[PDB]
């Protein structure tokens, strides 16, 4: 399709530019041939001038042809131009949306990957929490542990490790809800 | 500014816009026809969110706000004087309140949703007003280039026209002083005053082939600069609308950030809700101490919803 | 294929986003649990308060 | 504003996580480069988890260990404290000792972590500066060809100038021509075939020009159109590098930035070793010692701890 319209483009600016062309070469064949034209008609008024009067005037009828058949061409291809450019244009935009509908997928798909990864860590931590607690559970049973000892485990984890996961919970929330806590 | 702010900012830009009409403009009748309904779409989403949705918002946060602010906490331990049986009468209360302002939580979170897809819809819209207007101001500037080449071009014809012209007067003068040298020469000489004459007439053809040329040139001339001067014209205004609609777009996308950190908001509210109604149902069901563990938890939870209220008291102001 | 990924873009922003944020509030509910476990049981209470 | 030595990593291995690898299958020039970004980022993808769910809270684990213990044993006893056997306060001082000798171990421990986080980033921040070079010397290449082409298309200019050329003399031929061949046809009604034949002849040679030119401008229009297909595909394929080019670039600074980071964080676990190291010595002296050089050598320990519990500060600053 776009060689197509860049074929397209290429005929009508050399359409444009030979009607151009037609119309400068035009005005000087008319211009030449008026001269001419002139000088053969008061020499036809004196021997076999006539060949020179119907070259003066076959330059300003050639002339005048150019001129004029440039200027059908020219307001009939100018209007085409415009519709051409905005095609390619539009094409051009198209594709680039396109393609960027496509990278927009692989993004996300990456996007949903990391976030398998995430889900998985988050479950392991739960895991280790659970399994973490059996083995209390297990320890204080069969009396390796007792609720002595065990709360000051939890009381000493309050005063730094829980209260760190607390306060990120809040900075974690604050974040998502675009706020300064 | 907060988030609330930044949605009504964008709100009450957008409402402020005026519908395009590019009626002078053919290459433009698609852009006009997308614009304005794209901006009609906009600022039904905006007049909605401004005197609907904020409001709710607003309202719902109150009520759970005023609510959690009386009961501030929850009893583990059983309150000075109360049988066994009121006490459970009064966390069955909290906890039937707690269930009903969660639904309320929910049903904010299902408007912000709606709210989030409206300003996504016109960001998205505004992006293709502009992806589309520069696709037009792309095509209008191949075209501008050639329209410039074409008049250097033809800037040719007309001066080989005004040199005809020029030639053509100097035959006339000079044909007119040898046409008086050669009348003058008897003194013969009607070769020169034939050849003096010749240049006269010569002269003449030149001028008035030269005056045709010109007359028509200029012509050619005048037609590719009013499509030239149109042109401009139209992308100038292309680019107008288009950097509007850049900005326009940008607020758009601002404000979907903002509307997505409140869905966030409420969704902690809704989920912290949610945790404070397990830990009443579990107290409510279970022994002595046990009751205790979980009303505790229950306590620590109110603390949570309360900061989770400010936290949307914050995105509002 | 556009409509369909937005589809899942809402899938994602409408149904696990919020999971997620329901996590953190499970969290936060987890260690409140926790923290008061020593807060309730008094210092020298039966092994078998503990283990319940 | 400026950020711990952990925001700075993890921040980077968050963004290197969310690329999206690269398909320069449309630039068979690029194939190399495809096989080497993609092999690259695999990697830095994987140092990146790594960190994040391995090392970093493996760190953050071994210093709230540390941080906790030296919280409690905030000082050293360098005489006998009130009511003890002297049996009791070197007992106390062994076990503080030997506890001491096992953060050592883990300080010396977390070090050896992070060498091998440094190597990690150390090697991302390579194979990226080794992805912009390449793609900078396949540009530097493009563009050597793109400055022929643009000249190609110039010269080609000049045969669709002509042929338009051609094709507009042979017009005017053919029109001059007409007029002079129905000019010298009645003249022949007034007796003239030498304008004739000249008018005809005009006429076929500016037929013969139109065809021409017509051959000749639609054969160079497809060469000017081959050539600037060539050039657009070239414009093509160095955007693509540009724009992953700078991509890396980026990518490169984040990692180099986490090398800085990861070393300082190497130099402050080094600095807890070392301090440990002095506690140990100055207690272990101070237990095999006369009466006033133990009072000595646990007044040393004690000044000790205290550098101790400010290298703790150091790396929980390093990470928050
Ligand atoms: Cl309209
Ligand atoms: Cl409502
Ligand atoms: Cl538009
Ligand atoms: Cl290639
Ligand atoms: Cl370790
Ligand atoms: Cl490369
Ligand atoms: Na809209
Ligand atoms: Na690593």
């Amino acid at each position: 399709v776009l060689a197509q319209l860049n074929g397209d483009i290429d005929k009508v600016n050399a359409a444009i530019d030979g009607a151009i062309a037609g119309i400068v070469a035009g005005g000087l064949l008319v211009i030449g041939g008026a001269f001419v034209t002139a000088i053969g008609a008061v020499a036809d008024f004196v021997g076999t001038s006539t060949p020179v009067v119907i070259g003066g005037v076959a330059m300003m009828v050639a002339g005048a042809g150019g001129i004029t058949a440039g200027a059908i061409v020219l307001h009939n291809s100018l209007g085409a131009r415009q519709d051409l450019y905005q095609k390619r244009s539009s094409l051009n935009s198209e594709v680039l949306i396109a393609t960027q509908i496509g990278n927009g997928y692989k993004g996300l798909q990456v996007q949903a990957q990391n976030a398998v990864t995430a889900a998985t860590q988050m479950s392991n931590a739960w895991d280790s929490l659970t399994s973490d607690l059996g083995s209390l559970i297990t320890d204080l049973d069969k009396g390796i542990t007792s609720g002595d000892d065990i709360r000051q485990l939890w009381l000493t984890a309050a005063d730094t490790t829980v209260k760190t996961v607390l306060t990120d919970v809040t900075t974690i929330k604050a974040q998502i809800a675009g706020v300064s806590p | 500014a907060s988030q609330a702010m930044q949605i009504q900012t964008y709100c009450n830009s957008v409402k402020q816009q005026v519908p395009v009409d590019f009626s002078q403009f053919p290459n433009l009748k698609d852009n006009q026809t997308q614009i304005n309904q794209g901006l009609d779409l906009a600022k039904g989403h905006a007049d909605l969110y401004l005197n609907t949705i904020q409001p709710q918002i607003i309202t719902n946060i109150s009520n759970i706000s005023n609510y959690f602010a009386l009961q501030n906490a929850i009893p583990a331990v059983l309150p000075p004087g109360s049988t066994k049986a009121q006490w459970l009468r009064q966390l069955s209360v909290i906890k039937e309140q707690a269930t009903e302002y969660q639904r309320l939580s929910s049903d904010t979170r299902l408007v912000i949703v709606n709210l989030n897809n409206n300003l996504i819809t016109d960001s998205s819209n505004f992006q293709g007003i502009v992806v589309n207007l520069n696709s037009k101001v792309q095509g209008d500037n191949g075209v501008l280039a050639q329209l410039n080449g074409d008049i250097d071009k033809v800037n040719a014809a007309i001066d080989g026209a005004i040199a005809g012209i020029v030639a053509g007067g100097l035959l006339v003068i000079g044909g007119a002083f040898v046409t008086a040298i050669g009348a003058v020469a008897d003194f013969t000489s009607t070769p020169v005053v034939i050849g003096g004459v010749a240049m006269m007439v010569a002269g003449a053809g030149g001028i008035t082939a030269g005056a045709i040329v010109l007359h028509n040139s200029l012509g050619a001339r005048q037609d590719l600069y009013q499509k030239r001067s149109s042109l401009n014209s139209e992308v100038l205004i292309a680019t107008q609308i288009g950097n509007g609609y850049k900005g326009l777009q940008v607020q758009a996308q601002n404000a979907v950030t903002a509307a997505t950190q409140m869905s966030n908001a409420w969704d902690s509210l809704t989920s912290d809700l949610g945790s404070l109604i397990t830990d009443l149902d579990k107290g409510i069901t279970s022994g002595d101490d046990i009751r205790q563990l979980w009303l505790t938890a229950a306590d620590t939870t109110v603390k949570t919803v309360l900061t989770d209220v400010t936290t949307i008291k914050a995105q509002i102001a």
